């Protein structure tokens, strides 16, 4: 019985689905978030609001 | 053919062999020699693991390039 006890030994042994130990992408993520995200567009606005600003006097 | 059908003579020592039980007839040390030497190529064919036992596994880490 040694193709018996392979058929069942092949079935019913459950391999290892690996670990996803690997997104620490979503961290570096979020880090550039606080980077490129917020800091650069809320500059981006302000220089956005003055030159609208800028073109509100020179309407006048 | 017709004098040569006169088979017959290959059948009977054909008999006398096959009715044979005590290993492979004539033995001769060589057998085994020779056995062991093509017994030694399947091991370097299949690998060196006992193939009357189900295998063991230990999986590799994926991998990143």
């Amino acid at each position: 019985g040694l193709v018996d006890d392979f058929e069942k030994k092949f079935n019913a042994l459950k391999v290892p689905i690996p670990e996803d130990k690997y997104t620490a992408q979503v961290d570096a993520e979020e880090k550039e978030d606080v980077k490129s995200c917020a800091e650069f567009l809320t500059q981006s606005k302000t220089r956005i609001q003055e030159y609208e600003k800028e073109l509100e006097k020179m309407r006048n | 053919l017709d004098p040569v059908q006169k088979f017959v003579d290959k059948i009977r020592e054909y008999r006398t062999k096959r009715q044979t039980s005590g290993g492979p007839v004539d033995a001769g040390p060589e057998y085994q020699q020779d056995l062991d030497r093509e017994l030694f190529k399947l091991k370097q064919m299949y690998g060196k693991a006992d193939m009357n036992t189900f295998p063991n596994f230990t999986f590799e880490d994926p991998k990143f390039e």
